[PDB]
DNA sequence: TTTTTTTTT
C-alpha cells in the first residue's frame, strides 16, 4: 500500500517545471518563472528555489492535486526527488560546458572529478548531498495549513505544516556539519560521511579493501577542505494574541533554520512561517525544520494607489486628515504626530553628535482619546513598541542583568527602547511612573545610548 | 496490620528485628500489636433530654451550669448559651442563604477568668479551638479567640478571598465565634 | 407543528438550531399485502435467533394436517386423585402438557365428557381450564365467530363462561 | 489454546452481533455513524445497557476486563469494516464506558491490592500534569539498496496490550543493506500522565490526603488541568521494575484511562423554547425579568435594571482597520453599611457564568492583572477573560494597585515590560464593585464628589455608579423591618415544623414580599439570559438623533436651577454608556433593531444615576 | 557554601 516509483513521481515533477508560465503584462508572451529561476541556479547566480505548492494545485496539469498532496503529506521525501529533477535539468541545460568554480569546494570537487577521469562510478563514489549545491523550499497560502503552535501534534509529524507567531529568541549563525571526509595515512583513498540530525560518531580504521587485506592499519584523519558546512541559526516562537484560548498564556516552540533562511529574523519581530514537524532521534522530543520565513514588519516597486499620491504632490493636508479618522479633530495634534513619525536630520559635526529625531508630550482631560491616537501609531510605526507606566519598571525599560540558574552565567538583556531601536517607543500613563523609574530615560532621549556597568558586565547599547 | 494505627498512638509490638538490605541499618517486621488506649442516642437518653426541656427552670439551669467556678457574670453566661445552641439557617428560593451563627465580644480588664470561660466553652462545645489558618478549621463548631487586640469578610461571609503574585482562592467555612480583649 | 415555527423564530433571530410506544399490540393484514410479510419472514435475522439457546434453530411450526417433513406428535397426560376433610368432595384431576394446545383439543374434549355420561348429576359440575392464551391476544378479535373465554364449565344442557 | 481461541471467537461475535443487531434497539451502528462522519475515533457504551442483553458479558468484563476489552474492541473494527464509509484514522478504534459500578466506586483512599486488574471508577482532585508528548507506536523504513518497505510496531507495560517484543529501533536490513525511515508514514501518539487527590470533604480530619497516578493516551491527552474535579474510569494495575538483575518486590501501580467526566451548564427543550418566545411576546419582558431578579431583597429596582443590562452587555465593534470600541459595562455602588451591597454582589456571582471574586483589603495589583513569578502568572481579571469579576471594599485598595486597572477597564489588555518579559494579555471582562464612602459614612454636609473621594479618571471608566444611603424614615423604617420579618418566617408547604438545612412562575410568594405581581423562576431566569445574550441588534436613526439631542442636554443642564447636586463626571464615554444600555435592552426584546422604545429606557435610567437631591439634613 | 540582582510583599 505504498508507491516507491520514482521516475515516474521525477515525470510528474519535470512536467509541472516545465509547463507553469505566467502571462507577460504587455501580452507579448509567457514568461516560464521556475525554470528561469533553475537556470539562475545553472549560472550560479542563485543558491534557492521556494516553490508554491498551491501553483501546483491550481495548475492545468494532470494529477496535479494527487501531486500536492503526496508533497504535503511526505514534504521530507520528496525534497530529494526536486532536487533530483533540477539537477538533471541543469545539466540538460547545460551540457558538455562547465558550471564555474567560485569556492574551495567546487575547486576540490571539479579538480577530483577530473583526476578521477585521468555516472556510476560519479554516483557510487560521491553521496548526492555533495554532488548537489543549491536549496529547495516549500511554501502554502490556504488557509486549510494554518495553525496554531497549540494544535501541532502526533498527526503532524512528517506533514508541511504552516504558521504565523512572534520570535522571543534567536542565536547567532554558526557553522553546522553536513558531510564529513575523511583520508587514510597508508593508502590514501577517502571517505564520505554524511551527518543528519545534531550528532554523529567517526569512523575509526580505514574500509579500503587493498588496505584491510594488506593490515596496513592506517588511521583516518578528517579534512575540512571537502567537508561541507551549512548556516544554522536557532530561534524560539511563541504563539499571537488572537491565537490563544480565553483566560490563557501563549506557548512556544524550537525552530532550526538552514542556509539562506537565516538572517531573516531578529528578536522584537512578527513572522509567517512553513516548515516540517519532526521528532529528535519511546517517548520523544520534537522540534519544527523552517522552509521559509517572512517577516510582516517588512512586508523600487510602489502601488498605483501611492503612485496616484506621488504625481499630485500637496498631500499634507490629506496625509494629516488620514491618521484614525474615526476621531474627530485635533488637525493640529496629527499634524504633530506626522512629523514625529518622521524626524529631522542626524548632525556630527567635529566629532559631536546631535539627536534628529523629534519628541512630543500629551495631556488632557479624561476621555479625549489619547489612548486611541497611541494605538494607531503604534500599528502605523513599521517598529514601535508600547508601555504603560504601571507596567514597566526602569530595567523593564533600558536593559537588564539575567542570571541563568543553569549556568551560573551573567549575561544582558535588551528592554523596550532597546527593541524599538530606529524607531518609536509609545508611553500611556506617563504621570503614574516612579520617579526612580522614570530618571532612566535621560540618557535615551538625548544621548541615544544605555550605558551598564553592574555585575561581570560592563558595555553600551 | 495496616491502617491499624494513627500518629500519637501508644503502642506495644511483637515482632522479628532485622536488618535492611559491613554496616547495615535496622528495622522490626511487625508480628503483632497491642494498643494502650456521638451521634448516636437511647431511649433513656432521649427521654433525659426531654425531661430538661419539660422543666421550666431549663434555661436558667443551662445559664447556672456554666462554668460554676466562676462567680455571677449571670447574663454573660445566658449569652455564651446563646452562642452554644445558635439560630436557624435559612436558604430561600431565589439561592440567598441567611446565617444561623451567633457572636460574643468581651472587653475590659485583663483578669476575671477570661481565659478559663474560654477554656470551658472549648472543653462543653461539640466541635472546637481555642487560639490567641486558625479561623478555617470549625466548620460547624466554635473558636474562642484570646487576646484579640493583636477578617471582616470572614464573620460576614463565612468566607476570606486572596489575589497576590501567582494566587487566588478562598477559603469557606461556618463557625460562630467567641472574642476577649483587653481594650477597631 | 409548533416545534417548526420555534426552529424558523431562531433562525430569523438568528439564535443557533444547535440550542410511539403503546405497549404490546397485535397487527391484521388482508389479502394481496400477505405475500410481504410472507418474504419478510423468510429473509430476517430478527426472528433467526443468532444468540442463545435457540442459536441458529428456525422459527417452529405447526398445523392439523399432515404436510412435508412434518412430525406426528402427543401431548402429555396425567391424572389425580384428591380426598379432603371427610366430605363427599373427592376430586379428580386430568392434565395435557407439553405442547401448544390447539383449539379443536377443547372441542374434541367436550365430546369426551359427554360421551362418557360425566355430567349425568348436572348438579355436580365438570369444570375445563386453558392457560397462558394472553401471549396470543388478539387472534380471536377479527370477527363475530370467536370468543375470549379461559375457564368453562360443561353441562349436558349447555356450555357456560364468564364475561370476560 | 485452541479452546481459548474458540472463546474469543464466541466473545467477539455476541459483541459483534450486539454493535450490529439488524434493526439497532440502542441505535450505537447509528452513533457509529455519527462518529465516523465526525473523524472520532472511541465510542461511549452504557454498561447497564450491556448488562441487559448479556449480563453474562457484562459482569466478566469487570472481573476478567482485560480479554472481555480487547474482544470488544475487535467487534467494534468488524463492525466498521461492514459499512459503506472508510477507515481513514490510522490509530485503532477504542471503547469508553459509562454506567453503574456498585462495588468498583473507589477513592484513592480505598483503592487497594484486591483490586488490581479490574475496571474502577474514582473520584478527586487534579493536583500535577505533564505536557503532552508524543510516543512511538510503528515505524516505516525504506530499504533503497533493494526498494523493499519494512515496518516494525511497538509496545509497552502502559499499553492495554499484554504482548511485548524487543522495542530496538531498526537500523539495517537482514542483508545488512542500511535503511531510512518514512517520517510520512510512521505513526505516533499522544501521551499525558496526572495524578489525584482525595477530595477535601471526604477527608479524614487530621491525616495527610492519599494520592493515585494516572495514564492517558489519543483524544484522552490535553483535557485536564490542576484543581479540576473529575470522575475517572480505567483499569488498576501494577509496573515491575529491575537494577542490575535484583528487583525490589515493591512495585508501582497506575490507572490506564478509559473515559474521563467532568463534574464542576445550559439544558433546552422545545417547550422551553416555546415559552421563552411566549415571554419575549409579552407587554414589558424588561420590567418582567428586573422585578423577578432577586426577589428577597427589597428596594433597589434602579440597581437591578442595572445589573440585568451588566448580564445581558454591549457589542463589540471592530472596525475595518483594526480599531477596537469597547462592548463590556462596569457598576460601582457606594453607600452606607448594611444597605445589602455584598448581598447584590454574590448574587451576581451566582447568575453569571466565568465569574470571580475578589477584595480590594487583601488584592495587590500586580495579583489582580498579572505577576512575575522566571515565568508569568495570570491574575484574577486576565482569568475572568469574557466573564465578570466582583470586588468588595473597593474602597480599601492603594491607589498605586488602582492605577493597575485603568488599562484594562478601557483596553481590555495587561501589558507588561519587566526583567526578560515583554507581553500582552487579554482581559475582556465586566468590572462590579462596591465601597463605602470616605468617612465610613455618608456625610450630608459635603457634595457627593466629595464623599466618594476618588479622581474622574477612575470615576469615569464606570458606566454606571449608585449612591446609596440609609435615612431614618419611619414609613420606610416600616416597611423594610416587615419584609425583612416576614423573609424571615417563611417556611416551604411540604415540609415539617422541626426539619434543619444539614414551571415557569413561581408559585409561593410571601417571601419576595410583593403581594400579587408574577415572578419568573430563576432557572428560567438562567435559560432566557443565555438566549437573549446572543442576539445582536443594529442600531437606526431615530435612536441615533435621540442619543445625539439627549447627550447635548445632560452635558448643558446647570444644576443651580433645580437645587440638585451632580452625582458623575459627564465626558465622550457616556455616550457609548448610552449606546451600551440601548443595545443590552434591545436584546431582552428578542429584536434585531435598537428603537427609540429602547432609548428612552436606557437615558432614563442613565438620568436616574446622574443627578440626586440634596439630603434632607440640608434641606 | 557565598555573592549580586530585580520583583514581590
Ligand atoms: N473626539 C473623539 N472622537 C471619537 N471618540 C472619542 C473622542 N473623544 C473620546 N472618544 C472615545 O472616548 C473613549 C476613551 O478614549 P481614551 O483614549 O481612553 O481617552 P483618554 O484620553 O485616554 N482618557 P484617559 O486615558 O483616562 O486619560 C474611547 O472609546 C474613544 O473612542
Ligand atoms: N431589604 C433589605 N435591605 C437592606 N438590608 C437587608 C434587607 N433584607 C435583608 N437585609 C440584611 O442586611 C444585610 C445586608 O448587608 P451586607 O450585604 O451583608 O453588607 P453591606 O451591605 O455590603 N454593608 P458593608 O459590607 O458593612 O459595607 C444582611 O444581613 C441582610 O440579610
Ligand atoms: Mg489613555
Ligand atoms: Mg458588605
Ligand atoms: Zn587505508
Amino acid at each position: 500500500t505504498y508507491n516507491t516509483d520514482w521516475a515516474a513521481e521525477k515525470t510528474k515533477i519535470r512536467s509541472f517545471f516545465d509547463e507553469y508560465y505566467v502571462d507577460n503584462e504587455d501580452g507579448s508572451g509567457k514568461a516560464f518563472p521556475y525554470r528561469d529561476q533553475v537556470f539562475e541556479i545553472a549560472r550560479r547566480d542563485k543558491q534557492a528555489i521556494v516553490v508554491n505548492v498551491d501553483h501546483i494545485k491550481e495548475s492545468d496539469i494532470p494529477d496535479a492535486l494527487e501531486l500536492s498532496e503526496a508533497i504535503t503529506s511526505n514534504t521530507k521525501r520528496y525534497e530529494v526527488l526536486f532536487k533530483d529533477t533540477i539537477s538533471d535539468m541543469i545539466q540538460d541545460y547545460l551540457g558538455d560546458k562547465q558550471a564555474p568554480v567560485i569556492d574551495a569546494l567546487d575547486a576540490y570537487m571539479f579538480q577530483r572529478l577530473h583526476m578521477d577521469r585521468n555516472l556510476q562510478d560519479k554516483r557510487k563514489k560521491y553521496p548526492p548531498q555533495l554532488l548537489q549545491r543549491f536549496e529547495v523550499y516549500f511554501t502554502t497560502d490556504d488557509a486549510a495549513h494554518e495553525t496554531c503552535v497549540r494544535n501541532i501534534k502526533a498527526t503532524e509529524i512528517g506533514h508541511l505544516v504552516s504558521m504565523k507567531g512572534v520570535v522571543i529568541r534567536a542565536t547567532e549563525v554558526k557553522p553546522c556539519v553536513e558531510v564529513m571526509t575523511y583520508t587514510c595515512d597508508t593508502c590514501a583513498a577517502e571517505v564520505y560521511q554524511p551527518v543528519k540530525g545534531m550528532q554523529f560518531t567517526p569512523p575509526v580504521n580505514c574500509p579500503n579493501k587493498e588496505c584491510v587485506e594488506a593490515k596496513a592499519n592506517g588511521r583516518l584523519h578528517m579534512q575540512l577542505r571537502g567537508s561541507k558546512f551549512v548556516k544554522f541559526q536557532e530561534l524560539k516562537i511563541q504563539e499571537l494574541s488572537e491565537q490563544v484560548p480565553v483566560g490563557s498564556i501563549p506557548r512556544t516552540m524550537t525552530v532550526h533554520v538552514y542556509g539562506e533562511m537565516t538572517r531573516k529574523c531578529n528578536t522584537g519581530n512578527v513572522v509567517h512561517v512553513s516548515g516540517v514537524f519532526l521528532p529528535i532521534m519511546l517517548v520523544a522530543d520534537t522540534y519544527l525544520e523552517a522552509h521559509y520565513i517572512n517577516n510582516l514588519d517588512d512586508n523600487g516597486v510602489q502601488s498605483a494607489e501611492l503612485e496616484v499620491l506621488r504625481r499630485k504632490g500637496d498631500n499634507y493636508e490629506t496625509l494629516a486628515a488620514s491618521i484614525a479618522p474615526e476621531i474627530f479633530g485635533h488637525v493640529d495634534v496629527k499634524k504633530c504626530l506626522l512629523m514625529a513619525l518622521v524626524g529631522g536630520n542626524d548632525n556630527s559635526s567635529n566629532g559631536m553628535k546631535i539627536r534628529g529625531c523629534i519628541n512630543v508630550l500629551m495631556m488632557g482631560d479624561p476621555g479625549v482619546a489619547k489612548s486611541q491616537l497611541l494605538g494607531y501609531v503604534n500599528r502605523l510605526a513599521p517598529r514601535s513598541q508600547y508601555t504603560t507606566g504601571r507596567g514597566s519598571s526602569g530595567v523593564g525599560l533600558t536593559a537588564a542583568v539575567m542570571k541563568d540558574p543553569v549556568t551560573g552565567e551573567m549575561s544582558l538583556e535588551g528592554g523596550a527602547l532597546v527593541l524599538a531601536d530606529g524607531g518609536i517607543c509609545c508611553i500611556d500613563e506617563f504621570d503614574k511612573m516612579m520617579d526612580h523609574d522614570r530618571t532612566a530615560i535621560h540618557e535615551v532621549m538625548e544621548q541615544q545610548t544605555i550605558s551598564i556597568a553592574k555585575a561581570g558586565i560592563m558595555t553600551t547599547l | 496490620l495496616t491502617d491499624k494505627v494513627v500518629p500519637g498512638n501508644r503502642v506495644t509490638i511483637v515482632g522479628v528485628y532485622s536488618i535492611k538490605k559491613g554496616i547495615r541499618t535496622p528495622y522490626l517486621r511487625v508480628l503483632g500489636i497491642h494498643m494502650e488506649t456521638f451521634t448516636t442516642f437511647t431511649p433513656e437518653e432521649e427521654r433525659m433530654f426531654k425531661t430538661l426541656a419539660q422543666r421550666k427552670d431549663a434555661y436558667e439551669l443551662i445559664a447556672k451550669s456554666i462554668a460554676p467556678s466562676i462567680y455571677g457574670s449571670a447574663d454573660i453566661k445566658k449569652s455564651i448559651a446563646c452562642l452554644l445552641f445558635g439560630g436557624a439557617r435559612k436558604k430561600l428560593p431565589d439561592g440567598i442563604t441567611r446565617r444561623g451563627d451567633i457572636n460574643v465580644l468581651l472587653l475590659g480588664d485583663p483578669g476575671t477568668a477570661k481565659s478559663q470561660l474560654l477554656k470551658f466553652v472549648e472543653q462543653v462545645s461539640p466541635i472546637g479551638v481555642y487560639t490567641s489558618g486558625a479561623m478555617v478549621l470549625a466548620d460547624g463548631g466554635v473558636v474562642c479567640i484570646d487576646e484579640f487586640d493583636k477578617i471582616h469578610e470572614a464573620m460576614e461571609q463565612q468566607t476570606i478571598s486572596i489575589a497576590k503574585a501567582g494566587i487566588t482562592t478562598t477559603l469557606n467555612s461556618r463557625c460562630s465565634v467567641l472574642a476577649a480583649a483587653n481594650s477597631m | 407543528s409548533p416545534m417548526k415555527l420555534a426552529n424558523q423564530w431562531l433562525n430569523e433571530i438568528g439564535v443557533s438550531p444547535r440550542t410511539d410506544r403503546a405497549g404490546f399490540q397485535c397487527l391484521v393484514v388482508h389479502g394481496s399485502k400477505i405475500h410481504a410479510l410472507f418474504n419478510a419472514l423468510m429473509d430476517s435475522d430478527v426472528v433467526h435467533e443468532k444468540t442463545g439457546p435457540y442459536t441458529k434453530i428456525p422459527p417452529t411450526l405447526i398445523a392439523t394436517s399432515p404436510f412435508l417433513y412434518g412430525q406426528l406428535l402427543s401431548l402429555t397426560k396425567s391424572s389425580n386423585i384428591f380426598a379432603k376433610a371427610g366430605t363427599k368432595c373427592t376430586e379428580y384431576e386430568l392434565k395435557l402438557e407439553n405442547g401448544p394446545v390447539l383449539p379443536h383439543c377443547a372441542k374434541m374434549m367436550t365430546q369426551f365428557i359427554r360421551s362418557t355420561n360425566m355430567c349425568s348429576t348436572e348438579e355436580k359440575p365438570v369444570t375445563m381450564q386453558v392457560m397462558d392464551r394472553h401471549t396470543s391476544q388478539g387472534m380471536s378479535d377479527w370477527t363475530e365467530t370467536a370468543t375470549n373465554w379461559n375457564t368453562v364449565t360443561i353441562a349436558e344442557n349447555c356450555v357456560k363462561w364468564t364475561k370476560n | 489454546d485452541r479452546a481459548e481461541d474458540a472463546r474469543k471467537q464466541e466473545i467477539t461475535e455476541q459483541y459483534l452481533n450486539f454493535l450490529d443487531n439488524q434493526a439497532d434497539t440502542f441505535h450505537y451502528r447509528q452513533k457509529i455513524v455519527k462518529m465516523m462522519n465526525d473523524g472520532e475515533s472511541r465510542l461511549v457504551m452504557n454498561l447497564d445497557e450491556i448488562r441487559e442483553i448479556l449480563p453474562e458479558r457484562a459482569e466478566g468484563l469487570l472481573t476478567q476486563s482485560v480479554l472481555e476489552m480487547n474482544c470488544l474492541q475487535s467487534a467494534l473494527q468488524m463492525a466498521i469494516n461492514r459499512s459503506d464509509v472508510q477507515a481513514v484514522v490510522k490509530t485503532g478504534f477504542h471503547v469508553g464506558f459509562e454506567g453503574t459500578f456498585g462495588e468498583r466506586h473507589v477513592n484513592p483512599r480505598t483503592l487497594k491490592s484486591s483490586y488490581l486488574g479490574n475496571l474502577v471508577c474514582c473520584e478527586g482532585i487534579v493536583t500535577k500534569c505533564s505536557t503532552v508528548r508524543q510516543k512511538l507506536l510503528t515505524s516505516v523504513h525504506y530499504c533503497p539498496a533493494t526498494n523493499k518497505v519494512l515496518e516494525k510496531k511497538f509496545a509497552d507495560f502502559t499499553m492495554l496490550d499484554t504482548a511485548v517484543t524487543n522495542n530496538n529501533y531498526p537500523t539495517e536490513d537482514e542483508n545488512k543493506n542500511p535503511l531510512e525511515t518514512e517520517f510520512g508514514h510512521s505513526v505516533y501518539k499522544d501521551h499525558q500522565t496526572f495524578t489525584i487527590q482525595e477530595l477535601p470533604e471526604s477527608a479524614p480530619a487530621g491525616q495527610l490526603p492519599r494520592a493515585v497516578d494516572c495514564v492517558a493516551d489519543l483524544d484522552l491527552a490535553d483535557r485536564v488541568k490542576p484543581g479540576d474535579r473529575v470522575r475517572i474510569i480505567g483499569v488498576f494495575r501494577v509496573l515491575p521494575n529491575k537494577q542490575n538483575g535484583v528487583s525490589s518486590g515493591s512495585f508501582r501501580s497506575i490507572i490506564i484511562i478509559n473515559h474521563i467526566q467532568m463534574l464542576s451548564i445550559p439544558n433546552f427543550e422545545p417547550q422551553d423554547v416555546k415559552d421563552v418566545r411566549k415571554i419575549s411576546k409579552s407587554r414589558n419582558p424588561f420590567e418582567l425579568l428586573a422585578r423577578s431578579l432577586a426577589p428577597s431583597i427589597c428596594g433597589h429596582e434602579e440597581t437591578k435594571k442595572a445589573l440585568l443590562c451588566l448580564l445581558l452587555g454591549g457589542m463589540e465593534k471592530i472596525l475595518n482597520n483594526g480599531s477596537r470600541l469597547r462592548g463590556d459595562i462596569n457598576v460601582l455602588l457606594i453607600g452606607d453599611p448594611s444597605v445589602a451591597k455584598s448581598q447584590l454582589l454574590r448574587y451576581v456571582l451566582r447568575m453569571a457564568p466565568r465569574a470571580i471574586t475578589t477584595t480590594g483589603r487583601g488584592s495587590s495589583g500586580v495579583g489582580l492583572t498579572a505577576a512575575v513569578t522566571r515565568r508569568l502568572e495570570a491574575g484574577a481579571m486576565v482569568l475572568a477573560d469574557r466573564g465578570v469579576v466582583c470586588i468588595d471594599e473597593f474602597d480599601k485598595m492603594s491607589d498605586i494597585d488602582r492605577t493597575a486597572i485603568h488599562e484594562v477597564m478601557e483596553q481590555g489588555r495587561v501589558t507588561i515590560s519587566k526583567a526578560g518579559i515583554h507581553a500582552k494579555l487579554n482581559a475582556r471582562c465586566s468590572v462590579l464593585a462596591a465601597a463605602n464612602p470616605v468617612y465610613g459614612r455618608y456625610n450630608p454636609f459635603k457634595s457627593p464628589m466629595e464623599n466618594i473621594g476618588m479622581q474622574d479618571s477612575l470615576l469615569s471608566r464606570f458606566d454606571l455608579i449608585f449612591v446609596l444611603l440609609d435615612e431614618h424614615d419611619a414609613d420606610k423604617d416600616a416597611n423594610v423591618a416587615e419584609h425583612v420579618l416576614k423573609l424571615h418566617t417563611y417556611r416551604t408547604q411540604g415540609e415539617a415544623d422541626g426539619t434543619v438545612l444539614p414551571s415557569i412562575y413561581e408559585e409561593n410568594t410571601q417571601w419576595a414580599g410583593i403581594q400579587d405581581t408574577k415572578i419568573l423562576t430563576m432557572d428560567f431566569m438562567r435559560k432566557y439570559i443565555h438566549l437573549a445574550r446572543s442576539v445582536q441588534p443594529k442600531l437606526t436613526d431615530e435612536a441615533t438623533e435621540y442619543i445625539s439631542e439627549v447627550y447635548a442636554d445632560i452635558r448643558s443642564f446647570d444644576i443651580t436651577k433645580t437645587d440638585q447636586e451632580r452625582t458623575m463626571p459627564v465626558t465622550a464615554r457616556q455616550l457609548e454608556t448610552l449606546i451600551r444600555l440601548s443595545t443590552a435592552i434591545a436584546k431582552a426584546r428578542f429584536s434585531k433593531k435598537v428603537e427609540r422604545e429602547d432609548t428612552e429606557k436606557a437615558y432614563n435610567l442613565l438620568h436616574f444615576a446622574c443627578f440626586k437631591e440634596k439630603p434632607k439634613a440640608r434641606q
